[PDB]
């Protein structure tokens, strides 16, 4: 999945700039999951990539919840 | 003895007490330089005291 | 006409004479000799007294 | 015991009504070329600086180091100049456009009168006048500062309407006072020499540096004992919309690059800071204590 | 010619001075006034009391 | 010119009778005023007058507090006259107990004035201040009229007291711990970005260091993180050009054994605050820095 996989790596670097810009009700608590999406990158074994896209995906679907202040 | 002629600027909270009541039109940006002949009689808490 | 009406304050501002008294010796002013400090603003050096 | 002073005198006759001229800039800044005793009117003010083709940054460069001096006293056949001193108030003459309040941090800047004509003629004398640099708000020296650098990048692009609509909104500057628009460097379609060169100045400083950095943070982000040098590598791409999915993975660096060519681009990058140094920082001269009404006279505590 | 102006300066500096001391003359009567100002009612509050 | 003339010792104005009694002397005019002794002559002190509203004057009343001028847009209040202590509701030093501690102390509408103006402007706080140095001899009226020194000491008119220099406790730190005999101080403002405003947080360093290279060199040590955190913000953004970081401007010394914790005591509201001494104002200027 590598011509896929370069697009979804390059569509998490693009979620931080825009999570960073939009005013969030607790900027510390929203610093975790950014920091969590700024350390995505896929390990040498390809095993953990399915990994590494779970803990990217908890990064996001919870902070998008943020975004619209749905609890 | 009516309890209030007019409930509009009578109430705490009333759109003129907001509106002129000093530490309410704090919470607003305003320009201070401008004097307000209403004011010293909704500025109700320098009169409280 | 919309539903409300206006009640509009005005202040007015008078220019005014004002006449005072005050009793014999109703108060007192204890004073002491006059001062005079130096200042210097090198064009011309202002005096304080 | 005498003040001390700087003796000047005219070697062209004064008039009754000329020397009433010098009362009223007894109390005014006077630029000097050099500290000196007696000086012929000729050495004083900024006049014998003025040129055709040099425009204003040979002004600032040599007003830098030129001494200022406070008319003293008027003698009729002669004329006092004080050298003010470091950390001692002096009262100056308000010569610049706009109104001081107290606390403001006063520059000296040269005399920048725009097209239409207002109050600048006094003092003509034999074919020869007495210019007096502005003095002025230190954040209107920065703003001024920059309107002639951005003026001076468009100079090469008056073809455009865009760019000739733009230079014209510089050309104004909207201050809290009455404004004074700024005139246009650009004349005859052509930049004069000392905006040119600092523009130079400018733009090498812009992409020597683009090219030469890359060689040396790709080799100081491996320590990681600052911990940023990682994120100016990608600081370096000088991208602005977020990276396609094409090439840029890592800033492009310079390859091969002959061994020593690489130190005289690294030192040619130092040369043009040191042209840039005159208008990277300006520099306090007064600082205004207390103004007098009609904001006409101040009383600075001198700086420097 | 400069005579004249020593003893102009020696007056420009007794004017100064006999100025400046009728000015705290007057001074005093104006402080003086300015606390009997604050220290006296109007008229309605003393009738009433 | 004569050989004694040069040989003569320079003569102190004390030697020589005051300027008005060589005239009253010529002259022989005995006026009210006792120009016998002027008062305020011997004074390295530069001052100036500062009309300050009384809704300022809290914390002031004590000599010794920053006057800060505050440019804000609207011309007809085209300045405010800020003490240091009511920044620091708006800074983040400060303690959030001490913040509002002193919040409720300045409750008035031209000090709720300075709030506003703080918050209404996009451009940072560093350019809209200029530091004019200390109080003393607070007029204490309707309308406080505020001297306020320029360049020397603080100290009493007759120099009977020196006022000392009141910096509160949270603004006040120290890098070193072997202190020198000698020490400046200098007023730090550091911009830690972040998304919807970049807050500020002020400081005062006090540091034997002078030269202004090593200065910001063991500056950029504790501030390693608003540095960071303003190169993400360079990349985090485009087309938002964010300048300084923090900025430093010499605000005069101190002997550095003269340093010790007190407290301003106003409306029986105790606040903890170091106590330069003897502080000599020498006013420097913001130094821009990354």
């Amino acid at each position: 999945l590598s011509s896929v996989l370069e697009e979804f790596e390059v569509r998490c670097v693009a979620v931080a700039r825009r999570g960073y810009t939009y005013p969030f009700g607790d900027r510390g608590k929203a610093r975790d999951h950014l920091a969590v999406l700024d350390r995505t990158e896929f390990d040498t074994d390809v095993r953990h990539d399915a990994e590494i896209v779970e803990r990217a995906l908890v990064s996001a679907v919870i902070l998008a919840k943020m975004s619209v202040r749905e609890t | 003895f009516a309890a209030t002629h007019n409930p509009w600027a009578s109430q705490a909270g009333c759109l003129s007490d907001v509106l002129y009541n000093t530490r309410h039109r704090e919470r607003l940006g305003y320009n201070s330089k401008f004097y307000s002949p209403c004011a010293q009689y909704f500025n109700t808490e320098e009169i409280i005291a | 006409h919309p539903g409300f009406a206006l009640t509009a304050v005005r202040t007015d501002t008078f220019e005014v004479d004002m006449l005072l008294y005050s009793g014999k010796s109703c108060t007192s002013v204890i004073i002491n000799n006059p001062i005079v400090t130096k200042e210097e603003r090198d064009i011309s050096t202002t005096y304080h007294v | 015991a005498m003040e001390a002073n700087i003796f000047c005198t005219f070697d062209h006759k004064l008039s009754i009504a000329d020397v009433g001229k010098l009362t009223k800039l007894v109390a005014a800044v006077v630029p000097i070329p050099q500290r000196l005793h007696l000086i012929k009117h000729y050495q004083l003010g900024l006049h014998q600086f003025v040129d055709h083709t040099r425009g204003y940054v040979r002004l600032r460069g040599l007003l830098r180091n030129m001494t200022l001096t406070l008319m003293r006293r008027v003698e009729g056949n002669q004329i006092l100049l004080h050298v003010p001193t470091h950390g001692l108030l002096y009262t100056v003459l308000n010569t610049g456009p706009v109104t001081w309040e107290k606390g403001d941090a006063l520059c000296v800047l040269p005399p920048l009168f725009h097209g239409p004509l207002a109050r600048e003629n006094l003092l003509t004398l034999g074919q020869w006048e007495l210019v007096l640099p502005w003095i002025v708000p230190m954040p209107l020296a920065l703003e001024i500062n920059q309107r002639l650098l951005i003026m001076g990048l468009f100079s090469l692009d008056r073809s455009y309407e865009e760019v000739k609509a733009a230079v014209q909104q510089l050309q104004t500057i909207t201050f809290r006072d009455a404004t004074f628009t700024i005139p246009d460097p650009v004349i005859d379609q052509h930049l004069l020499i000392d905006m040119k060169t600092a523009c130079l100045s400018m733009s090498m400083v812009a992409n020597l540096a683009s090219e030469l950095t890359m060689t040396y943070v790709r080799k100081l982000a491996l320590e990681d004992s600052s911990m940023l040098l990682v994120k100016c590598q990608e600081l370096l791409m000088r991208l602005d919309r977020e990276r396609s999915v094409g090439e840029p993975r890592t800033p492009a660096r310079p390859q091969h690059v002959s061994p020593d060519d690489e130190i005289a681009r690294l030192s040619a990058l130092f040369v043009m800071l040191r042209q840039l140094d005159d208008l990277i920082r300006e520099q306090v001269v007064f600082t205004v204590c207390d103004v007098s009404p009609d904001n006409k006279s101040a009383t600075c505590i001198f700086k420097g | 010619l400069d005579k004249i102006l020593n003893v102009e300066a020696m007056h420009t500096v007794l004017r100064a001075l006999k100025n400046t001391a009728d000015a705290m003359e007057r001074g005093l009567i104006h402080s003086f006034l300015q606390t009997l100002l604050r220290k006296a009612p109007p008229y309605f509050v003393v009738q009433t009391l | 010119m004569d050989a004694r003339a040069v040989a003569k010792r320079p003569r102190d104005p004390a030697d020589e009778d005051n300027e008005l009694v060589t005239a009253l002397k010529a002259k022989r005019e005995v006026n009210t005023i006792s120009v016998r002794y002027l008062y305020h002559a011997d004074h390295q002190a530069l001052t100036a007058r500062f009309f300050v509203p009384e809704g300022l004057v809290e914390f002031e009343a004590q000599p010794g507090a920053l006057l800060i001028r505050m440019e804000t847009g609207c011309d007809s209040p085209r300045h405010l006259y800020i003490s240091l202590y009511l920044l620091g509701i708006r800074a983040s030093n400060v303690s959030a107990s001490t913040r509002c501690l002193l919040e409720s102390v300045y409750t008035a509408s031209a000090a709720r004035a300075a709030l506003q103006w703080l918050d209404l402007g996009p451009h940072l706080l560093h350019r809209r201040l200029e530091t004019l140095g200390c109080v003393k001899t607070v007029s204490l009226g309707i309308t406080s009229l505020l001297t306020c020194v320029m360049r020397g000491y603080l100290y009493n008119t007759l120099k009977t007291e020196v006022f000392a220099l009141m910096i509160p406790k949270d603004m006040y730190l120290t890098w070193e711990e072997t202190r020198g005999r000698l020490q400046y101080v200098y007023l730090i403002i550091v911009y830690d970005y972040d998304g919807p405003e970049t807050r500020p947080g002020i400081y005062v360093l006090t540091s034997s260091i002078a030269h202004w290279q090593t200065l910001v060199d063991v500056a950029r040590g504790k501030f390693a993180r608003e540095r960071c955190s303003f190169v993400n913000r360079r990349i985090t953004r485009p087309r938002q050009i964010p300048l300084c970081t923090g900025v430093i401007q010499k605000l005069g010394w101190c002997l550095a054994d003269d340093i010790h914790t007190s407290f301003l005591v106003h409306k029986e509201l105790k606040l903890s605050v170091v106590r330069l001494d003897n502080f000599s104002v020498e006013l420097g200027d913001f130094r821009e820095f990354v």
